[PDB]
């Protein structure tokens, strides 16, 4: 079916030494595959997920190469930031950049990203057409007329097009994939005759999903607590959301989990002894 | 596979 | 607007003198290269600054050093002089696209420079069998007797450089075959309308730069030095 | 220039059991820029054993990280992350809570 | 690395075709041509990534499967002689390895030709005199003299635009009074119509 693969990359100039930080992490359908880090004792790609282990010596090194040519590309381009916005001083000029494609059923290019920010803000982007440039501020018409007048979208697009779908192919073949939520009702106190029943949801990839808290297949009209959809730290996420119901009416109301990976939505309660 | 970027910087 | 500039274009140094070569380019492109060319070779990558204080070993590095302390410019180093750094170096510049080369500057690197010497410059007029034959007028201007091939010849007329109706031999002849270190011979030509040389209010001038020694440059020898100097041969049109 | 301070969530790996293995997280998201510094604290005290994932940012260009260490839970035993930031003016604590 | 051929002749106003080989190209290198008239600065002429690029300069078409390509030249001219380097260049990379090139030569298209050895005489001496072979068609080359006194250029095309005119010339001369125009080119393969100033 569909699929996609992107690079996140992170580059915080430090003009006062050698390079900048930076760091690149690469993603397969949203799942960490691998990651360059500069702050680690000898810099290089490494695999963060099993199915890369299989690779080959080549490929790493190749890798490895490509990313101290990303650290020398992000340090002149922040030297050139510097300059494009008067050397306004701060201890953390940021050039973020993210790249990638979606790749549908059918195997053709559905969508190639490209775009970066500066300072937090966007700066530059590749439009859909993968041949102009929407440029954010007067310093991003600059570069857009530097990568005019250089053909520098040809080199994306060409990138997007090609290198970044095989790639996408050959690893969707190496990892031979969604994980359903696993969910369960709790039961608290709260006040005099009140207690708080919270929906947990667990256990799920990818992180879309949404708790629904209802009373005999009808909306309630009470705020449901919620907290945003956080990691577990082994691939998987977590989401809970929780209701104020009266103490001896726990069992009349249902919490229903909408999730990709479910063949239909669940349906739990908190079941009374 | 990894993006290295055109020759051209900002 | 893109421009790689270069000075001199022709440089003589003793063997162990230092040498300073530079290189501008004004678009304040990050990119800049030093190359050499040796005759019958390809361009060599000396080094290679990707900005200011980022400099790479090319592919022949040994011999040289660079500076880059400013966009602008990029220097290249001898810091002292071989007899086989006898070359030509082109400087270049780029933003992302192509690469800009300068004009280049042609170092010849001697063991002593007795063997330096300045072109002689004669001109040949047009033969009068040429103008009743063609209705044209060819000028011959010969530079001779020159060491090193150090020169710059061009044709004036009337106080106005000209490259219309030029020719100048591409490469010089040696004066003594047999020598590695014979001095040189180039000719060139002008060639005009048989009416145009007529014309005896018609100026033509023959100038040779040739590109020898400096004030700086010690000169112990007897003969008169061959410092860098201008050498020329004129003539006027004339009727018959 | 856009800063943002970290959101911060404390929570473990899997639903607590007391006695039973597990892994406490301190998950900061939607800050900028990206230096921060990151304590797990029990009873506390500094964690010294504390790993965290691979630095990345969301679609508002905003970083997230996970900080998290291997934890044994008990009834008494406190927890807590420690987070500071330069658009903070003092280091934000969070305490762990198990229901939550 | 590329592979051409070289050399290649034309004569101006003809349409030149200069093929590359580049059979191990990978996805992101782009295809750059550049030239070097002798002794001046390399110039970029063309370069493109995939397919046909069309510039004021030049032509360069690239087969489908990348592994070849031509630089196009239509009408030539004589400002267009100089050696023609096909190179790769990385999309990410600044560095450029040129190689030994294609030497392209374009010889004049003489019109009318009138083969002649003229003897010119200097400006201020009346002793000292050269030989000049000129207004011969593109197809005669000149030789070295056989003699070691003796000094033969190599042909020179000049080029009188307000007319439509260009001639090819060759000078000789030399100190030795055994020298004379009618035998300064003997060693040449000139035209047996050669025009010699009967003195
Ligand atoms: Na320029
Ligand atoms: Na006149
Ligand atoms: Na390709
Ligand atoms: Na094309």
């Amino acid at each position: 079916g569909p699929h996609s693969m992107r690079y996140f990359e992170t580059a915080v100039s430090r003009p006062g030494l050698e390079e900048p930080r930076y760091i690149s992490v690469g993603y397969v359908d949203n799942k960490e595959f691998v990651r360059f880090d500069s702050d680690a004792e000898n810099p290089r790609y490494e695999p963060r997920a099993p199915w890369m282990e299989q690779e080959g010596p080549e490929y790493w090194e190749r890798e490895t190469q490509k990313a101290k040519g990303q650290e020398q590309w992000f340090r002149v381009s922040l030297r050139n930031l510097l300059g494009y916005y008067n050397q306004s001083a701060g201890g953390s000029h940021t050039l973020q950049q993210m790249s990638g494609c979606d790749l549908g059923s059918d195997w053709r290019l559905l969508r190639g990203y490209l775009q970066f920010a500066y300072e937090g803000r966007d700066y530059i982007a590749l439009n859909e057409d993968l041949k102009t440039w929407t440029a954010a501020d007067m310093a991003a018409q600059i570069t857009r007329r530097k990568w005019e007048q250089s053909g520098a979208a040809e080199h994306y697009k060409a990138y997007l097009e090609g290198e970044c779908v095989e790639w996408l192919h050959r690893y969707l073949k190496n990892g031979n994939r969604t994980d359903s939520p696993k969910a369960h009702v709790t039961h608290h106190p709260r006040s005099k005759g009140e207690v708080t029943l919270r929906c947990w949801a667990l256990g799920f990839y990818p992180a879309d999903i949404t708790l629904t808290w209802q009373l005999n297949g009808e909306e309630l009209t009470q705020d449901m607590e919620l907290v945003e959809t956080r990691p577990a730290g082994d691939g998987t996420f977590q989401k809970w959301a929780s209701v104020v119901v009266p103490l001896g009416k726990e069992q009349n109301y249902t919490c229903r989990v909408y999730h990709e990976g479910l063949p239909e939505p669940l349906t739990l309660r908190w079941e009374p002894p | 596979s990894s993006l290295e970027n055109f020759r051209a910087y900002v | 607007d893109m421009k790689v500039t270069q000075m001199p274009r022709y440089l003589i140094k003793r063997m162990g003198e230092n040498v300073l070569l530079e290189c501008g380019q004004d678009m304040s492109h990050e990119t800049m290269y030093w190359y050499r060319q040796d005759p019958g070779l390809g361009l060599q990558l000396i080094y290679i600054s990707y900005d200011v204080d980022s400099n790479s070993e090319g592919d022949i590095p040994k011999g040289y050093r660079v500076s880059r302390k400013k966009r602008e410019h990029f220097s290249l180093i001898l810091d002292s002089a071989k007899t086989n750094q006898t070359s030509v170096y082109f400087c270049a510049s780029s933003f992302g696209r192509e690469q800009y080369f300068g004009p280049g500057t042609r170092l010849t690197v001697l063991e002593d420079l007795k063997n330096v010497f300045p072109p002689e410059v004669a001109v040949f007029e047009p033969s009068e069998a040429e103008i009743s034959h063609t209705q044209k007028a060819t000028l011959v201007c010969l530079a001779t007797g020159f060491y090193p091939d150090h020169v710059e010849l061009s044709w004036w007329v009337n106080g106005k450089e000209v490259h219309s109706g030029v020719c100048t031999d591409p490469q010089p002849l040696k004066e003594q075959p047999a020598l590695n270190d014979s001095r040189y011979a180039l000719s060139s030509r002008l060639r005009v309308s048989a009416t145009f040389w007529q014309n005896p209010r018609n100026h033509f001038r023959c100038q040779v730069q040739f590109y020898g020694l400096s004030e700086n440059d010690e000169w112990t020898q007897d003969r008169a030095k061959p410092v860098t100097q201008i050498v020329s041969a004129e003539a006027w049109g004339r009727a018959d | 220039m856009i800063q943002r301070t970290p959101k911060i969530q404390v929570y473990s790996r899997h639903p607590a059991e007391n006695g039973k293995s597990n892994f406490l997280n301190c998950y900061v998201s939607g800050f900028h820029p990206s230096d921060i510094e990151v304590d797990l604290l029990k009873n506390g005290e500094r964690i010294e054993k504390v790993e965290h994932s691979d630095l990345s940012f969301s679609k508002d260009w905003s970083f997230y990280l996970l900080y998290y260490t291997e934890f044994t839970p008990t009834e008494k035993d406190e927890y807590a992350c420690r987070v500071n930031h330069v658009t903070l003016s003092q280091p934000k604590i969070v305490k762990w809570d198990r229901d939550m | 690395k590329t592979t051409q051929p070289d050399s290649m002749e034309s004569t101006e106003g003809e349409t030149v075709h200069l093929p590359c080989s580049h059979a191990t190209i990978s996805g992101n290198e782009y295809i750059y041509w550049y030239r070097q008239v002798p002794l001046q600065g390399p110039e970029y002429v063309t370069h493109g990534l995939q397919q046909n690029t069309t510039n004021s300069m030049a032509f360069l078409a690239i087969a489908s499967d990348r592994k070849s390509s031509t630089l196009i030249l239509p009408h030539v001219s004589l400002r267009d002689a100089a050696v023609y380097h096909c190179i790769l260049s990385g999309g990410s990379n600044y560095k450029l390895t040129f190689g030994k090139g294609t030497l392209l030569t374009v010889t004049p298209n003489i019109q009318n030709p009138d083969p002649a050895v003229y003897q010119l005489r200097d400006s201020k001496s009346s002793d000292k005199s050269v030989c000049l072979f000129t207004d011969f068609d593109s197809q005669t080359n000149v030789s070295q003299s056989k003699d070691s006194d003796v000094y033969i250029t190599d042909k020179c095309v000049l080029d009188m635009r307000s007319m439509d005119f260009k001639s090819n010339s060759a000078v000789a001369w030399s100190n030795k009074s055994d020298f004379a125009c009618a035998n300064a080119f003997n060693n040449s393969i000139i035209p047996e119509d050669t025009f010699f100033p009967s003195p």
